[PDB]
């Protein structure tokens, strides 16, 4: 007898997925390097009493449990210090000034994307009004259209006014003058950490003005700050610390290029 | 050009396992449709399907490749003899002689 | 295994039971309790006692909360630190603790509770004839107008409440089986005192057949016509219409998981295809056991040709990163124990990261594959192992005795003559056998570890001893140092829960392996959820996802629900309470939760026939009591009147459908309702 | 004990796994002197050392530091010999034991069985083959048109014929592949009615197709008839498939049960044959076939460690016997040379030497000392030798200038987008040799600062494309050998290595097909033994150490088709000069016996 198979006419599926920023990508030197070393430094910070000085009892006990010796903790009580006191932007905040009323660690935020998101409509608006997407060429990946996630190191308020925070160590080779204005920025471009704020501040924008009544971006917003692990040191305020704030007319045209 | 297409065979192999892999061989060399053709080939063709099962079934749990073969090798050697590795009855045999 | 299944039952003692351990920490016993309670509140009399000699502090959650609610119940409006609003959302089981606390915390902060029930009326118990008058508080809803009970006063009487026991009739069968575990949860929120309970109830119009049972459950009424009487029992026009071109809710009888599978894939094609929008996120499909069909799930989903080709995602599914590296190392831990066969030692080396540490290439390990088989390497490692198992000593057929043998053969050649009594091995004499140098110091490591591991030691210096085995074992590499940091991470949890419990005896090895075991097995990723592609996924209680397509597979008999048995000594098990949870009731009504929560398509699939022998089998008592429900309150258009019994089988019949043995029937291609989308197996069925 | 003192040595990398476990096992719980005895031995026999003699392991001046660890365990019983000796692990040959101490140097059993066949091959089992002296004087007569003087090509045919096992020593482009011919041409020409079964072999397939051609356009020189050119050889082929060796095992098809079946066997480049592989043939030879090698004295395949020929044509310095110096003058119709003195006599018999031949004055003026040397190099330039001055790091960058220049026309060829195959001819036009390894001179050094210098210079951009590449070890499955050279290009189907087959044809390889490669823009002095290169720049460092010898600056020389350069220090090229590759091998102590 006769027979056939029926043949689907219309596109199986489109793209919906929740994907976070690494779905779009895709002396402190002698220090070890790699995932489990890194995941330790950020572990760290994560249970850390900022206003508290460190005891060396406790680092003892966190190296124990991370497997590590007794070679360490000399070596770290002291940096752990020079980290929480070392004076960001212009303010000048340092990080054992933060109360715990005005701290929050490892925010997790869904932000949906309504349209498909196309690479070369949006790295134009990018290097439009931001200098550092000029470098390297545009970003490079497939549509995608759902929930963006990502994880925010800490997120705290001083004066009235709120800050962004992330932690980076990596730097294998490096340990002197290396971080730099110019070097620190360069590996920003080169890991392609522009975008990676750029959709944090649109996250914090929209969790300030949803809950904040009556919110303003430039009264409320302090701009994002990188802060790199191994480049903290007590003779350099400048090296390891990156500041730098949105034009406030890129977030403008981003939000809106996201609603529709 | 038969090295190409065993190359894309092994990376389908890779990227998916081994009941992906043999539907491709079989719907690209047409030896399913060839071998319902051939005399007695469906009775072939069923212990093929089953085996793909049974490679499936013990592909997720070792992720090395070849201590798959190894495994496939294994129990060539010395049969099992699990209810579940027993040889499937062909299709159509309600209609056969039963012994 | 006792001290871990005691451990069990005193937390769910806790939780539960707090007046008991209450009763026990004075050392009373409970009045009309079962058998083998009288061992049990010493050892928690004793547990209270012991870790208040260690300095630990005293209070626990059984203890606790009585004064939490006592001081909350008379205190200020504001207690610092407690946030403005809670919610509670998806829960639909808690214990009768948690909601005391609750109602005493609801006097400061404002706690709204999100709760998902079927029926819009009352369907709950009755605890005493006066108890009804504290039941007959109304409802609010958005429009105002207060609910109240179907037919008000003259329900409660009526055959409904009966006895000293709760509700008799319950309105639909369905939700009086099924809703088990519902009935005493909505019985003890309406219990509490100062609850402000309100109603939103968007009325389900009956038009699929889908929404007719949705209705039923809602309205709290039986559609099912017994024929009670021979009047009743001849007209079948009675019942609902229903109509042929329904696929709301389908039944599909198939042969194995393979082609049960392989069939879902081409149903739910068709209804893509169907409808102008359907999302594969918003199509689910619940599995019994998801590591049984898992890889069949991947296999049809894996195959599928481009255009053909759907997204899928399996969540629930244990989560394992590397299968090696965590098996080698289980077997790493059994040196002491192990006999040192040459295919498990062989087995170590299949691991690439080991024979990196060790610089053996995948080219050389089949030099070593052809050497260990003609070189007489088979038993134990060393000749003291051998004694060590009381076997006679024999110097042969050894690791120590293979070794020699190719180490001989290539300073000497075979054809010299023997020299210890141990023949020269002939076949490595030259640059090939630095290869034997390298497997000799694999050995010399395996020597040196299982005498270290045989002897028992405290905990505190099992520490260092995961540390220095992965390293001396192993060169990490960028995709086994996330693997192998779960080794020490869980491992060191371990003896951190045993130090922080100050356990001071000496542990043996294999004690801690088969902790690890049992640890490491247990961990899951639900990342892949609900990125997009199909939800493939295990039945998870008290989650319920509103979905416009639902499938279920592995309804077999005895399949489903899991049967989880009682300790046998637990003495909750004997004596039954409101807010007691059991396995049997969680799954029950969860079959409940899946057919409430889907909006348009309803997939039901079991095995009926077993593919091998060609058997009967039978699915769950939840669809076998669905397809009795469906057929007996429904009949079909071409028969208006036949028979209560005749219609009935006729509906089952017809949303029955049987798939054949094979992939190639041709009865898969035949033009009409049912065709397969595949067309690799086209030319096979000509 | 010196168990955990020898894992030391695993970090320190001094010795190999495999040494430590193998004088684990067979010294045992003996004295430490018996376990670290038997830990050295196996690691020079690991680099190809032959014998372990006593002397060395003794003096404190040798190298591998644990050696100072012997002095607290040995206690300076100054006895090496007692020592080991009473121990099981080391005996005299009579019981079936792995070391063997006979004339003060220890080495394996394996290395005694072959020592012991080489050496009784060419000293006892050979036969002196009598032929008539006047028929084979008219023969050698008609293929040598000058009679008048001495001819050393003649008495290397007439030795080859008189003797079964035999040995024509003499250098690169000294026409030696022509006197094969002769001798060949000669041998048939000899028995017109008896089988004559030619066989032409190589240790690699590269210098076998080298034979084949140059063995080729030598015997079309010569007239023959039809009986004649149809017992001409056809080919060469690997020693390894003549022999038969498996790819898998380490069997052979032949050795003692089947012989090969031949009757005369020439072997091109002897200078590549270890002493395995020469006591491997020995067994396979019948009774009644003639065994002709060939090479040089000089080249350093023939010095390094487990060599054979260095050790053979060392007594060929001292001359013919007596006897035979007036026998080959009946034959030569000549007046051949007596050496002095009787040392060997059925050695010094078989070996001819071959003096007649820029590149052959300085060549010639290596073996003498440093006078001649420094003399030959500089005046009148002979526009095939330059020399550079190389101290200071100024001197090391024009070093690299003009190995530019050389690969000058090979750096265009590549940017210029030619074939495969014209390609792989003009990689032969230049290479770059350098004594060391490692350090500011050799090869991980050269490497490195070569890369460096196509990085700074625009010529090339980095497989980056045009890069010449050479396999490092032996492949069976793709036909490439050690020794190697390859192109790899796009042709438009992808980017795939590109060899030259020996019939000719192009042979396309996926880069990760190869087995092993390396930059091959300069190459270790004894890897590209055997082929052939147009120019060639020499590479020595400022630095002294014995690793630089004569016979590798030789086989430098010696590389060079025509063209060739030099950058290295006067004092330390000259002084290397001095310098010479000492073998440990004892077979020149039994010949003396």
């Amino acid at each position: 007898a006769e027979l056939n198979a029926k043949t689907l006419q219309r596109l199986p599926g489109d793209n919906w997925r929740v994907t976070s920023y690494s779905g779009l990508q895709q002396t402190p030197h002698q220090f070890p390097r790699g995932a489990s070393p890194g995941t330790f430094l950020h572990s760290l910070f994560e249970d850390l009493d900022f206003t508290q000085p460190v005891d060396p009892n406790w680092v003892r006990e966190k190296l124990e449990l991370g497997g590590f010796e007794s070679q360490w903790e000399p070596v770290l009580t002291e940096w752990i210090t020079a980290v929480l006191q070392a004076p960001l932007n212009e303010t000048g905040v340092s990080l054992s000034q933060l109360s715990a009323r005005n701290k929050q660690v490892e925010m997790e935020f869904y932000l949906p994307i309504s349209e498909p998101l196309i690479a070369s409509q949006l790295d134009t608006l990018i290097r439009q009004f931001d200098p550092l997407s000029a470098g390297c060429p545009p970003l490079e990946f497939m549509q995608v259209r759902g929930m963006l996630k990502g994880f925010i190191d800490l997120v705290f308020r001083h004066e009235g006014r709120y800050y962004l925070l992330d932690y980076k160590s990596n730097w294998l080779g490096e340990d002197s003058s290396a971080y730099t204005q110019q070097a620190m920025a360069a590996a920003m471009q080169a890991h392609r950490y522009d975008l990676q704020y750029q959709l944090y501040t649109l996250a914090l924008h929209r969790y300030l003005r949803h809950r904040i009544a009556d919110y303003d971006y430039e009264h409320h917003f302090g701009g994002v700050i990188y802060l790199f692990l191994r480049g903290v040191d007590k003779e350099h305020p400048q090296q390891g610390i990156y500041t730098t704030r949105p034009n406030a007319g890129l977030i403008a045209l981003m939000d809106e290029m996201f609603a529709g | 050009v038969v090295v190409e297409e065993f190359d894309g065979y092994r990376q389908i192999w890779r990227k998916r396992g081994v009941m992906p892999m043999l539907r491709a061989l079989m719907s690209a060399r047409n030896i399913a449709e060839n071998l319902l053709a051939t005399a007695g080939g469906e009775r072939r063709l069923t212990d093929i399907l089953h085996i793909s099962e049974l490679l499936q079934e013990a592909g997720t749990q070792l992720e090395s490749e070849h201590a798959l073969v190894r495994w496939l090798s294994q129990h060539i050697l010395e049969p099992d003899s699990n209810a579940s590795s027993q040889q499937m009855r062909l299709e159509s045999d309600k209609h056969l002689v039963q012994i | 295994q006792l001290s871990s299944k005691a451990a069990d039952l005193f937390d769910q003692y806790l939780v539960y039971r707090p007046d008991w351990l209450a009763q026990w920490e004075t050392g009373h016993l409970v009045e009309g309790l079962g058998e083998a309670q009288a061992w049990q509140a010493p050892l928690w009399k004793a547990l209270v006692e012991y870790t208040h000699q260690l300095g630990q502090p005293r209070w626990h959650r059984a203890n606790l909360y009585q004064r939490f609610i006592e001081t909350l119940e008379s205190a200020t409006t504001c207690p610092p630190g407690l946030p403005s609003r809670v919610f509670i959302c998806g829960i639909s089981a808690l214990p009768p603790v948690y909601l005391q606390a609750l109602q005493a915390l609801g006097k400061h902060i404002e706690i709204h509770l999100l709760f998902t029930n079927p029926c819009r009326y009352y369907w709950g118990d009755i605890k005493d004839p006066a108890y009804l008058a504290k039941l007959l508080t109304r409802q609010r809803r958005h429009s105002f107008e207060d609910r109240e009970l179907p037919l008000f006063r003259d329900s409660e009487n009526a055959g409904q409440l009966f006895n000293s026991d709760g509700e008799q009739d319950v309105g639909n069968p369905l939700l009086a089986s099924w809703g088990k575990l519902g009935r005493d949860y909505i019985y003890l929120l309406s219990d509490l005192e100062s609850s402000q309970e309100l109603d939103a109830f968007v009325d389900v119009t009956p038009d699929n057949l889908l929404h007719n049972i949705q209705s039923d459950i809602l309205e709290l009424e039986n559609r099912a016509v017994a024929g009670v009487n021979i009047e009743e029992f001849s007209r079948s026009d009675n019942k609902r219409p229903l109509d042929p071109l329904d696929s709301s809710i389908t039944f599909h009888v198939c042969h194995s998981p393979q082609r049960e599978v392989e069939v879902l894939h081409d149903r739910l094609l068709a209804m893509l295809e169907e409808d102008p929008t359907l999302t594969p996120r918003d199509i689910i499909v619940m599995v019994a056991d998801i590591d049984s069909y898992s890889p069949f799930i991947q296999a049809v989903f894996g195959s599928a040709p481009a255009d053909r080709y759907l997204p899928y995602a399996i969540s629930d599914r244990r989560a394992r990163q590397s299968h090696p590296v965590l098996e080698a190392f289980i077997s790493l831990l059994s040196l002491p124990d192990s006999r040192f066969v040459s295919e498990d030692v062989l087995a170590l080396l299949d691991v690439p990261v080991l024979a990196a540490r060790f610089d053996i290439t995948e080219e050389g390990l089949r030099y070593l594959r052809q050497w260990v088989n003609e070189s007489g390497i088979r038993w134990g490692i060393d000749d003291d192992n051998v004694r060590e198992l009381e076997l006679p000593a024999t110097g042969q057929h050894t690791w120590r005795f293979g070794l020699t043998r190719m180490l001989l053969g290539y300073a000497m050649e075979s054809a010299q003559g023997e020299w210890q009594s141990v023949l020269p091995y002939d076949e490595s004499s030259g640059l090939i056998a630095e290869l034997v140098g390298h497997l000799a110091s694999l050995l010399m490591q395996l020597n040196i570890w299982r005498r270290g591991l045989a002897q028992e030691r405290p905990l505190e210096e099992w520490l260092p001893v995961c540390r220095d085995m992965l390293n001396a074992f192993f060169l990490p590499d960028a995709e086994t140092e996330a693997a192998m940091t779960l080794i020490e991470q869980q491992w060191q949890a371990i003896i951190a829960e045993g130090l922080g419990a100050q356990y001071g005896d000496a542990v043996p090895l294999s004690l801690l392996r088969d902790e690890l075991a049992q640890r490491l097995d247990q961990e899951r990723i639900s990342q892949r959820f609900l990125a997009g592609p199909v939800n493939i996924c295990t039945l998870m209680p008290m989650r319920s996802i509103p979905f416009k397509v639902v499938c279920l597979l592995g309804m077999n008999d005895g399949v489903y629900p899991r049967q989880l048995a009682p300790l046998g000594f637990d003495l909750m098990s004997q004596k039954p309470k409101r807010g007691d949870r059991s396995r049997r009731d969680d799954d029950r009504y969860l079959f409940l939760e899946a057919l409430i929560s889907a909006q348009q398509k309803l997939y039901i699939s079991y095995i009926g026939r077993s593919i091998q022998d060609n058997s009967e089998r039978f699915p769950s008592v939840l669809v076998q009591e669905l397809i009795d429900y469906i057929g007996q309150s429904h009949y079909l258009p071409g028969d208006e009147a036949l028979n209560c019994d005749e219609s009935e089988a006729r509906v089952k019949a017809h949303l029955t459908c049987l798939h054949t043995r094979m992939p190639f029937d041709p009865q898969n291609y035949q033009p009409g309702e049912r065709q397969s989308y595949a067309r690799e197996w086209l030319p096979a069925a000509s | 004990k010196l168990q955990k003192q020898l894992l030391e040595a695993v970090e320190h990398k001094q010795l190999r796994p495999l040494d430590v476990q193998f004088a684990l096992t067979v010294a045992g719980d003996e004295h430490p002197a018996v376990t670290l005895a038997a830990a050295l031995l196996s690691h020079d026999a690991g680099e190809g050392h032959v014998c372990l003699p006593l002397s060395r392991l003794e003096n404190n001046e040798a190298s591998h530091p644990l050696l100072a660890t012997c002095v607290s365990e040995i206690g300076e019983l100054q006895n090496w010999e007692e020592c080991l000796l009473a121990s099981q692990a080391v005996s005299r040959g009579d019981e079936p034991t792995p070391m063997i101490l006979c004339g003060d140097r220890l080495y394996l059993n394996r290395m005694w069985c072959n020592e012991r066949t080489v050496a009784r091959f060419f000293n006892e089992v050979n036969h002196a083959i009598e032929v008539d002296e006047a028929l084979l004087a008219q023969t050698l007569d008609k293929l040598f048109p000058v009679s008048d003087e001495i001819n050393w090509q003649k008495v290397a045919a007439a030795v080859a014929l008189t003797r079964r096992i035999s040995v024509i020593s003499g250098g690169p482009g000294t026409g030696k592949t022509t006197t094969v011919a002769k001798l060949l041409a000669a041998l048939i020409q000899m028995a017109d009615g008896e089988r004559c079964r030619i066989r032409l072999a190589a240790p690699t397939g590269k210098a076998a197709a080298r034979l084949t051609e140059s063995l080729g356009k030598a015997l079309r020189q010569l007239p023959l008839t039809d009986e004649q050119k149809k017992r001409i050889p056809e080919d060469a082929s690997t020693l390894h498939r003549l022999l038969g060796a498996q790819p898998g095992s380490q069997r052979l098809r032949h050795h003692a049960g089947n012989p090969l079946h031949l009757d005369v066997l020439v072997v091109d480049e002897a200078s590549m044959i270890d002493l395995p592989m020469m006591s491997r043939l020995i067994d396979a030879l019948p009774d009644h076939a003639r065994v002709i090698f060939l090479g040089d004295r000089d080249q350093l395949a023939s010095v390094e460690a487990g060599a054979v020929l260095g050790d053979i044509c060392a007594y060929a310095n001292a001359g013919f016997t007596a006897e035979r110096a007036r026998q080959l003058s009946r034959l030569t119709g000549t007046h051949v040379p007596a050496g002095t003195g009787t040392e060997a006599a059925s050695l010094r018999d078989s070996l001819c030497l071959l003096q007649k031949s820029g590149i052959g004055q300085l060549a010639a003026a290596i073996n003498r000392g440093d006078k001649t040397a420094v003399k030959t190099v500089f005046q009148q330039d002979f526009t095939d030798i330059e020399k550079r001055l190389l101290q200071s790091g100024e001197d090391y960058i024009a070093m690299l200038e003009e190995a530019l220049a050389g690969y000058g026309r090979y750096l265009d060829l590549l940017q210029a987008r030619a074939e495969p195959d014209l390609i792989i001819q003009a990689f032969n036009e230049y290479q770059l040799l350098c004594a060391l390894r490692e350090g500011p001179f050799g090869v991980a050094g050269l490497n490195e600062r070569i890369e460096q210098f196509m990085q700074q210079k625009r010529k090339i951009h980095r497989w980056y494309e045009g890069r010449p590449v050479m396999i490092a070890r032996n492949d069976s499955a793709l036909g490439l050998f050690n020794g190697d050279i390859g192109i790899a290009l796009d042709r438009g189907q992808g980017t795939r290595v590109w060899f030259a087959m020996p019939d000719g044809n192009i042979k396309s390889v996926q880069p990760s097909r190869l087995p092993e490669h390396e930059t091959t823009w300069a190459m270790t002095v004894h890897k590209s033994q055997g082929s052939e290169f147009d120019h060639a720049a020499l590479i020595l460092p400022s630095q002294r150490t014995p690793v630089v010898t004569r016979e590798l600056v030789y086989t430098a020389v010696t590389r060079a088709r025509r063209r060739l350069s030099l950058y290295a220090d006067e004092r330390i090229l000259s002084a290397a000069i001095a310098t010479r590759t000492e073998r440990r091998s004892g077979l020149a102590a039994l010949f003396s016996s």
